[PDB]
RNA sequence: CCAUGAUAAGGAUUAUAAAUUGAAAGUGUUAAUAUCAUAAUCAAAAUUUAUUAUUUAUAUUAAAUAUGUAUGUGUAGAUAAAAUAAGAA
């Protein structure tokens, strides 16, 4: 949710937290772990679509 | 993807240097200025701050002294009374070639701030603690006034024979 | 408040009349109409300035929508919009061009019925007349340029330019 | 003739507070609504802003909205009625005519021969008084009817 | 165009265009003439055919005159066409009044919030029932407040779901 | 209307020169000219009327013209005998004298020395001004790359300017050579000065019931559904609606038994079928154009081919498709066009069940076309229904089974017998099988691709509100609706106190507008303009942010640009 | 621009109107605007409450003309309709320099200002 | 102008510091395409609606030989990241590619993931006045 | 009006520095963006200052009477539920109704900056405190 | 009151010589007077400025009175001494109004301008959210929330 | 790319009445000197240029894509504008 309307309405559930490496000291993150390697998806295009 | 151990040329390029001052071209200094006030001469803090005066705050005034009469309080009226009095006694006039310094001319350029500078200080130096031609003191006779509470009409029982 | 619209059929009434929606429908029938369903009813804003004898500023028509999202790319905003079509846009297409008069007729045949012969611009002929006149007492600061070689390269058969000094 | 403001002041050299001037987004104006138009602080021209912002047509703009809201708002507080949807039988005689509607022809008068001239659209009726065409389903009236005061009656204020 | 653009070349397409930005015709009649005997002997626009006339076509309509302006085709010929069209098309939904009573259109009162005299009513609206009942919570609050020192409508006569 | 008020004719001449004095000697002009033209064709038009009025002959043709109504206001078919539509037509040559002499007589007024031109009973024709077109160009009068502040400093104004005078001529007939003599004006001309012609004249146009017939709201209404952006060019035909004027006589019939059926008088189907003395079975037929029950082209009911015992090909079933392409006289492409199920599978239709006839093949029958039921209003009689509908009483009590009372009714059916019926569905409507016929290929890949369903939002959008918003979606956003809030005491009654008697304040039978004037698609949930300042406030209503856009006015771009393609008065008044 | 309409109550009750509105309303209660409407009829030595004017604005209008500019016009159209019903008190009037119209205007706008009338833009020494 | 950056150099004036209509400059410069907005990140330089379509950029739309960079307005797609093909956008110097492929990239255009005004300064192209100038600005070192 | 000096040349190795200088520059700004990104959430689900200002009604008045009594034992679910944010508790004071009119006109709330400090807020320095190094527009802790 | 930011601080002859336009601005005086009034005291300081000042603007459109050659400096010094009188007079009116404004908000439980003295209440000029951290001319820091200068009740 | 022309900016003593507070002395593009070369926007783009009035603390990103940075005692030097429906002696 944008600041505007429903801001308070996000939840920490939304946050990708596997996806870096954080600081245990200051609660920040510090790196980014690989995003396309490991990456699995039965979707690439949208289910209805067969090429 | 995978963030890097070392960056190459990202923090290798010459750092922007943090400002030296404020204001104007960044080059102007933290110190006392002129706008600054003092709160050590008067009630009124000296040069005065921007003050406005809203028809509400008049509302308020009026509900406040209303309510202030019905509960018989004497106290802030005669408060007020006392400083009305001390400060509205009529200004003596100045004698002949008494006037307020101007800006001597063909110092600065017409559109220099040394003007302005010399007004804000030379006001700033006379505080109506300063005001000399204005009598006010207990030594002062107030014909038009009355002198203390007992003159005034909420002690009119004290008045009668 | 926030509310239900709601219609009554005239067949529920005790008196059978013409509901105000139907005629609505009936006019959106007649001069077709889109209805805009998602319509919010809060923001009916009259345009204060043209619309109020008060500014001095009054059309006494709705000159702008009063809508801050509204934009051209909007399928709406495309629906009412005027095509470029015929505006002025066009006019100034066809008329403003170089050289007027190309737009009157076409050059050559103007020139052909009038003069005998085809001329060229006036600057052209300052290009040439000065040509005559430089050639004719200096020559080689020039140079040879053309469209096409192949004539100069191999020239004719016959062709025997002049000796020059 | 309101004495309200329906102008944004232009853009000048940076008015700051004073006997007589405050700031130009300064939080008094509109309502508070000037928060929208704000940025605060010694602004750096070259890297930061919002244009829009500074520019005087679209400001314009977004207070004369905010206008046309404050005067829709308060001509709907300005109502107390609704709108129903009455048969042309059961209603009142002088709505019994043929009524143009709105901007199509003279402001019309709702009857010029019974002495009464005033805008038929905006007459407004008492739900008292149509409460029998209104409510035919009811049975015994769901509102009281209407006390009236005697004219002629000697009153306080006759002098009796 | 008599002047400039009246004999060459460019001379058709001003032309045109000209005549391309003039196609809108105006259609105008007065309804006082649409009030008249139909060849059946029914009026042909009464009072509730005009009233469904108005309504119909908005601001269609001005000072008792129809006018309608028909700009659709790039020619003249064609939009008295298409205005006549739309023209027969609105009389023939128009005269359905005639048709019986359902097809007038309703009246729009504008019909005042009850009045105050009948406002004072609803505080005396299940008076009874009210007042036995206010003992009764006037016994729950004279009890509640034994235990604590401010006592909520919430514990008394008011419901808050707790889940 | 009498003397100057009124007309036949109005011509109003639009002069536009460049310089003011122009136009002013120019409008002199040719106002002398259509002076004196203007008196010789009206004095001409006086002469023959002034002849029309001592006396002359009446035509069998206008007689017979004024004799036409089924009946007139006294309540039978009027005789009007020719002595008294002569006694119109003097009447209304008097009036027009009125005119023509009021006319001539203000063109001899305007004398050298006494001429007024403006004012219109001094003279005719006469003139108003017009308010001058008047366009300011303001620019750079420097050029410099140096410096925005010495680009500003040096700043002309300079004007075009265009200036009008209108020419204003009312006549009482219309006259060809006028309008000749007018239109050439443009010829002679003065110096850089054009004109427009603006000609109001009256016509007469013509009604039909016959085309636009005036009918009963179908049985089914139209929602604000038919009314979609494109739904202009798709869910509806451009009116008229077509109606068969052609019909063809069923095996039991006789001649009122077509009539009951056209919803015609027997007369009526005699003389538009004139030609014939007796109508067997299979014959074509004209229908009366003022018949009540005529059919639309293509009723909404799909024709469809089903395969069954066919031709002798089989006695079967039927196989290949020009068969049937032969059985219901279309081309072969069409059929195909129609079928996407029957075209996809295969060409030999092998497993399929049915076929569909091409939109153009269908038939109308007087039985899918009217509804056979008619609803009943809570005030309702036999009396009242029986007027609606046309029918006699007893007709209806037939079909109803002698029933008295309507009131436990919702429905009553209507006999066949009735003149006016309800349709069951709009005819001006596009039946949709028009619109599938356009989209043939994809009603098609359709079912080759097998698609269910395309999910226009991500699966959890209306979690977030503010972030998917497609360019159909408005602010302020319409809250989620709640039972018992509309007023006071229902919300008294469902929430605060639960034993309250009066579950909702009275509520008038009548429809309730709550946003108005706006009108409103029933059914919606919708909000009603704000009298908090808070709830203005404090909703999500965005401001202007990029730059501004109008539809018309886009096209003349800013307003310091302001574009014109020609340089009208910017007061002028379409004709 | 406004134009005074001018007409004497006979019945004593006068009062004065802008666009259809009571002069209190209009120029909004300030009393310093309201006099100078007031004082032609001071000046020629009458009755305020034998007249009744109605004031039409013909000019730009706004929201609020309550200011003195718009005032000072105010008093001048009563002044002349005061004249035209009365006279001799034309010379009073035009000694107190009532009927004096002066001419003066905001300066029209111009690109080359920075606040587009009065303003030249910056300068530096090169 | 006064350095002749292109070929317009030529033809074109400043004319001082000078205003333009709001939202209508010449040559449109995008220095604020990439400008970081961790809130506002899908709403920012990109689709005004979620709704939209990808642009003409992100299809191939008839036969070609080939190109070279393909156009800064064409989104990233997870076959960008995927495919291990070249991805080119023009940029200056010469050419920015994407090499370093990441799911961070996916729906925004490369005119957001490509930084127009670099903070590395060649001293290459500066005249020595021009590299005194950025001297003066605490830019260069000096 | 001079005649254009001519650029001088690019350089060398110079498309190389740049390819890379601009190719680092974006897989940093991947972490400054999942940073800012955590930041800005963080902020979202933790709690803030109250927005109201105290120093005006109907606010002032003591913590035991009027409003806060109103906020205690009706709104006080809500109002911790949205975390104090001044947009939603600005909006639940609008639907509470029992304020009605007010919280736009007589009431008065803190400046946007200072509302938006964490809870136990104790000095204002706090408002310069905050992380520069995330990009939230002034919306994380 | 509203306004509550930091501010800029004129010198009193400057904000008199506005004139007309503020600081004799009809409007304004008159609600001065009215809180004058309202107060039960007399209004002396103020009659006088609205004498001067009235007739100032009743003759702001002519010409000074002619200006003989003087080696004395007579008319000079004399009409030099009338104005600083007048000076004086405004003087103690621009006070008068800045002290029972400041007065008169003590009573009503108001919080002033930033850095702005309240006599019994704030001595040092009282601040609160303020655009710095610290109070300006304290150079202390400020507490979160705004100082609170009245006992909570109202 | 050498290849003449021509219009800007720039307040210093003809005044008040029935009246204008903007000037000629020349600021890229314009007509007779020719003898290196195709450099021109139809989108989405690279800061060094004397010659430019930006929003400063109750509420803050929705339609062409629209600016992330500088809180620091209204604070150095030096600079800008105005006597025109306004109010200056
Ligand atoms: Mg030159």
């Amino acid at each position: 949710n944008r600041p505007e309307v429903a801001m308070h309405r996000n939840t920490v559930g939304l946050l990708p937290a596997h996806m870096w490496e954080t600081d245990k000291k200051t609660g920040k993150v510090k790196s980014v772990k690989d995003s396309v390697r490991d990456y699995q998806t039965k979707t690439p295009y949208p289910k209805w679509v067969q090429l | 993807t995978a963030t890097p151990e070392r960056f190459s040329v990202l923090g290798t390029t010459h750092p922007k240097p943090k400002r030296t001052g404020f204001g104007r071209n960044n080059k102007m200094r933290s110190k006392p200025s002129d706008n600054v006030a003092w709160y050590d001469k008067g009630p009124v803090e000296w040069l005065p701050r921007p003050v406005r005066l809203t028809y509400d705050h008049l509302d308020q005034l009026q509900q406040w002294t209303m309510r202030a009469t019905l509960d018989g309080r004497t106290e802030e009226f005669n408060r007020i009374r006392d400083l009305h009095r001390e400060w509205s006694q009529h200004p003596l006039m100045p004698v002949l070639g008494d006037v307020e310094p101007k800006f001597p001319l063909n110092l600065f350029k017409q559109n220099h701030r040394a003007k302005k500078r010399f007004l804000v200080r030379w006001h700033k130096a006379n505080t109506p603690a300063n005001w000399l031609w204005m009598p006010r003191g207990p030594t002062v006779v107030t014909p038009l006034h009355r002198t203390n509470p007992t003159q005034y009409p909420e002690n009119w029982k004290q008045m009668v024979q | 408040g926030v509310h239900r619209v709601g219609y009554t059929h005239p067949s529920t009434l005790p008196v059978p009349c013409a509901q105000r929606w139907d005629l609505r429908l009936a006019r959106a029938r007649i001069f077709q109409e889109y209805i805009e369903e998602k319509a919010p009813g809060a923001w009916q804003l009259e345009d204060e300035r043209s619309m109020s004898p008060e500014f001095k500023t009054f059309t006494g028509y709705p000159m702008r929508d009063m809508r801050p999202g509204y934009g051209q790319n909007l399928p709406d905003y495309i629906m009412k919009k005027r095509l470029p079509n015929n505006t002025h846009y066009e006019l100034f297409a066809r008329r403003d061009i170089p050289n007027e008069d190309n737009a009157m007729y076409g050059k050559y045949l103007y020139d052909m019925t009038v003069h005998g012969t085809s001329l060229p611009s006036t600057y052209r002929m300052h290009k040439d007349i000065n040509k005559a006149q430089r050639n004719d007492r200096k020559l080689s600061g020039n140079r040879f340029k053309v469209l096409c070689s192949s004539g100069a390269k191999n020239p004719p058969s016959g062709w025997e330019p002049i000796p020059d000094a | 003739v309101s004495t309200g403001e329906f102008d944004h002041p232009p853009f000048q050299f940076r008015q700051r507070h004073t006997f007589n001037t405050t700031p130009l987004h300064d939080a008094n104006r509109f309502g508070g609504r000037t928060a929208y138009l704000r940025e605060i602080g010694p602004v750096n021209i070259k890297k930061q802003g919002r244009r829009f912002k500074k520019d005087p047509r679209t400001v314009q703009f977004n207070v004369d909205v905010w206008c046309a809201q404050q005067t829709l708002r308060k001509r709907w507080k300005q109502r107390d009625w609704e709108v129903i949807e009455i048969p042309f039988r059961l209603v009142p005689r002088e709505q019994q005519r043929v009524i143009p509607e709105l901007y199509t022809d003279i402001p019309q008068m709702t009857d010029p021969a019974r002495n009464d001239f005033s805008n038929i659209r905006n007459k407004v009726y008492d739900r008292e008084e149509l409460q029998g065409v209104l409510f035919p389903a009811a049975g015994a009236m769901l509102y009281p009817p209407l006390q009236r005061v005697d004219k002629q009656a000697m009153t306080l204020d006759k002098y009796l | 165009d008599n002047l400039q653009y009246k004999r060459y070349d460019w001379q058709g397409w001003y032309q045109r265009m000209l005549d391309v930005h003039n196609r809108n015709v105006s259609l105008r009649c007065r309804i006082c003439d649409l009030q008249r005997l139909d060849g059946n002997g029914v009026q042909f626009v009464d009072m509730q055919t005009e009233r469904r006339l108005r309504i119909l076509a908005q601001h269609r309509v001005g000072m008792g005159v129809l006018k309608l302006d028909a700009d659709k085709y790039e020619d003249q010929a064609d939009n008295v066409t298409f205005g006549t069209t739309k023209l027969s098309e609105l009389l023939a939904d128009a005269r359905k009044a005639q048709l019986g009573e359902e097809y007038w259109p309703s009246v729009e009162l504008k019909v005042r919030k009850p009045s105050g005299q009948s406002k004072a009513h609803y505080s005396l609206i299940d008076n009874e029932r009210i007042e036995k009942r206010s003992r009764e919570l006037y016994e729950k609050y004279r009890d509640a407040k034994k235990r604590s020192l401010f006592v909520t409508p919430m514990e008394t006569w008011l419901e808050v779901k707790g889940m | 209307e009498d003397g100057i008020r009124g007309s036949e004719v109005t011509y109003k001449i639009v002069l536009e020169g460049f310089w003011d004095h122009h136009v002013m000697k120019l409008a002199e002009d040719v106002c002398m000219f259509l002076k004196d033209v203007g008196r010789q064709i009206v004095e001409e038009k006086l002469v023959a009327v002034r002849r029309l009025l001592q006396g002359g002959a009446v035509d069998p043709e206008l007689l017979a013209a004024f004799n036409c109504a089924r009946a007139g206001p006294f309540g039978g078919l009027d005789e009007y005998d020719k002595e008294e539509v002569a006694n119109f037509l003097r009447s209304d040559l008097r009036r027009l004298e009125e005119q023509c002499l009021s006319v001539i007589n203000r063109c001899n007024v305007p004398v050298p020395g006494a001429t007024n031109i403006y004012d219109p009973h001094t003279s005719w024709p006469h003139v108003e001004k017009l308010e001058p077109w008047v366009r300011m160009a303001e620019f750079w009068t420097s050029s410099s790359d140096t410096s925005f502040t010495e680009l500003e400093m040096s700043t002309a104004h300079y004007e075009f300017r265009k200036f009008f005078r209108v020419i204003i001529c009312k006549l009482p007939f219309q006259s060809t050579e006028f309008e000749k003599r007018m239109y050439d004006i443009r010829h002679w001309l003065h110096r850089q000065t054009s004109c427009e012609f603006h000609t109001i004249y009256r016509r007469n146009v013509i009604h039909d019931s016959a085309v636009f017939p005036t009918e009963h709201d179908p049985a089914t209404p139209t929602t604000h559904e038919h009314h979609r952006m494109f739904s202009f060019a798709l869910d509806w035909q451009s009116a008229p609606v077509n109606r068969l004027s052609t019909d063809t006589v069923h095996e039991g019939e006789s001649w009122d038994a077509v009539a009951q059926r056209l919803g015609c008088s027997v007369g009526e189907l005699k003389d538009a079928n004139a030609e014939r003395e007796t109508i067997e079975a299979g014959v074509v037929i004209n229908v009366p154009v003022t018949a009540t029950r005529r059919l639309t082209s293509f009723g909404a009911t799909p024709l469809v081919l089903p395969l069954k015992t066919t031709s002798a090909k089989d006695g079967e079933r039927i196989r290949t498709w020009e068969e049937a392409a032969a059985i219901l006289d279309c081309t072969v492409e069409e059929l195909q066009q129609c079928n996407g199920h029957a075209a996809l599978t295969y060409q030999k239709k092998e497993s399929e069940t049915e076929l569909v006839a091409p939109l153009s093949c269908w038939t109308s029958t007087s039985e899918s076309e009217f509804s056979p039921v008619e609803r009943v209003h809570a005030n309702d009689t036999l009396v009242a229904i029986a007027r609606r509908l046309q029918c006699s009483e007893e007709a209806l009590r037939a079909v109803n089974d002698g029933i008295t009372d309507v009131s436990g009714l919702d429905f009553v059916r209507v006999p066949p017998e009735a003149r006016r019926p309800r349709r069951l569905v709009e005819p001006q409507l596009r039946p949709q099988a028009a619109t599938d016929a356009l989209l043939a290929r994809t009603i098609a890949e359709e079912e080759t691709f097998k698609l269910k369903s395309i999910p226009h939002l991500p699966q959890n959008a209306e979690r977030f509100p503010h972030e998917y918003h497609t360019p159909t979606s408005r602010f302020p956003p319409t809250p989620s609706e709640t039972p018992a809030t509309q007023d006071w005491m229902a919300y008294t009654a469902k929430y605060l106190d639960k034993q309250f008697t009066i579950s909702a304040e009275p509520a008038p039978v009548y429809n309730v507008n709550k946003l108005w004037p706006m009108q409103q698609i029933p059914g919606k949930v919708d909000q009603t303009p704000f009298e908090e300042d808070q709830t203005w406030l404090l909703h999500s209503i965005p401001v202007q942010q990029l730059e501004m856009h109008h539809h018309e006015k886009d096209l003349q771009d800013l307003p310091f640009i302001n574009h014109e393609q020609f340089p009208r008065s910017l007061e002028w008044n379409a004709p | 621009h406004f134009t005074a309409l001018l007409r004497e109550n006979r019945d004593h009750n006068g009062i004065i109107t802008v666009m259809g509105k009571p002069l209190s309303l209009v120029l909004d209660n300030k009393a310093w605007l309201m006099e100078m409407v007031l004082m032609p009829f001071d000046e020629a030595n009458l009755d305020y409450r034998d007249f009744d004017a109605h004031i039409v604005s013909e000019g730009h209008a706004m929201p609020s003309i309550a200011n003195e500019i718009a005032a000072f016009a105010l008093r001048m159209a009563v002044a002349n309709a005061l004249v035209k019903l009365i006279p001799l008190t034309r010379i009073p009037l035009k000694k107190s320099g009532l009927l004096s119209v002066d001419r003066r205007r905001e300066r029209g706008q111009f690109p080359g200002y920075l606040d587009g009338k009065k303003v030249k833009r910056r300068f530096a020494k090169r | 102008l006064k350095i002749a950056k292109s070929a317009f150099g030529f033809y074109l004036a400043r004319r001082g510091q000078r205003k333009y209509p709001f939202l209508r400059r010449p040559h449109i410069k995008n220095t604020h395409s990439m400008n970081p907005s961790a809130p506002y990140f899908w709403s920012f330089m990109t689709a005004k609606s979620q709704m939209a379509f990808l642009p003409e950029e992100n299809y191939i739309t008839g036969d070609w030989t080939g190109k070279f960079f393909v156009s800064k307005r064409q989104v990233y797609t997870l076959q960008h990241a995927t495919s291990g093909a070249k991805v080119r956008v023009k940029s200056f110097p010469s050419i920015f590619e994407f090499n370093s492929p990441s799911r961070w990239n996916i729906g925004k255009e490369m005119n957001t993931l490509t930084k127009p005004r670099m903070d590395l300064i060649d001293e290459q192209m500066l005249t020595k006045k021009q590299r005194l100038d950025y001297v003066r600005a605490g830019l260069l070192p000096k | 009006w001079a005649k254009p000096k001519k650029r001088p040349k690019v350089g060398q190795g110079f498309h190389e520095k740049a390819q890379k200088w601009r190719e680092e520059y974006l897989l940093d700004r991947h972490r400054a963006l999942a940073d800012s990104l955590r930041a800005y959430v963080e902020f979202s689900t933790s709690k803030r200052v109250e927005p109201w200002d105290a120093r005006f009604k109907p606010f002032d008045r003591i913590e035991k009477d009027g409003v806060y009594v109103l906020m205690r034992y009706m709104m006080e679910e809500k109002l911790q539920l949205c975390n104090y944010h001044h947009r939603p508790v600005k909006r639940l004071f609008c639907n509470i109704g029992l304020m009605g009119p007010q919280i736009t006109t007589k009431a008065r709330w803190k400046p946007y900056r200072f509302a938006t400090n964490p809870a136990g807020t104790s000095k204002a320095e706090r408002m310069y405190q905050r992380d520069k190094t995330v990009y939230t527009h002034g919306h994380n802790d | 009151n509203t306004f509550l930011t930091s501010s800029v601080a004129t010198p009193p002859i400057s904000v008199i010589r506005t004139g007309p336009k503020w600081w004799a601005d009809p409007e304004r005086m008159v609600r001065q007077k009215l809180m004058y009034f309202t107060l039960g005291v007399d209004q002396l300081p103020l009659r006088r400025t609205a004498v001067i000042q009235r007739d100032l603007q009743r003759f702001h459109m002519c010409k000074p009175p002619p200006r003989v050659g003087d080696s004395t400096g007579y008319k000079r010094s004399r009409a030099a001494q009338l104005n600083t009188w007048y000076r004086r007079i405004q003087y103690q009116e621009y006070h008068m109004q800045h002290l029972f404004t400041r007065h008169v908000w003590g009573l009503l439980r108001v919080y002033p301008g930033n850095t702005t003295k309240i006599q019994g209440k704030a001595d040092d000029g009282y601040v609160g959210y303020d655009s710095v951290p610290f109070h300006r001319y304290n150079r202390a820091p400020l507490p979160f929330p705004a100082r609170e200068l009245y006992e909570r009740r109202k």
